[PDB]
């Protein structure tokens, strides 16, 4: 029989690239509660909120 | 700096102070450049990012 190629979920190469991606959304996430938190400071105001 | 801790609105307001004499005639630029920041943190306030 033929063999299928494409991306699998499984592979090796693929797994680094979910890693980073949810990497990427937590650290969004990070920086949007900080924003938060800090919310009316002079750095955080003088920035469109 | 006596006579500039008299105010308690600092969070509000600001103070500008000039040394002048009878000769000194540089005074009317201070007042122009004070107007104009004055406009300018104004127009900042009403926009929220000061």
């Amino acid at each position: 029989a033929k063999e299928i190629e494409f991306l699998s979920w499984t592979e090796p190469f693929g797994i680094a690239l979910t890693l980073f991606a949810v990497l990427g959304i937590f650290l969004t996430a990070f920086v949007l509660g900080v924003f938060i938190k800090f919310r009316n400071t002079p750095i955080v105001k003088a920035t469109n909120r | 700096c006596q006579f500039e801790d008299l105010n308690r609105r600092k969070d509000t307001k600001e103070i500008y102070t000039h040394f002048t004499c009878a000769t000194d005639t540089k005074n009317v630029q201070f007042v122009f450049d004070a107007v104009t920041d004055v406009i300018i943190k104004n127009n900042l306030k009403e926009c929220g990012l000061y």
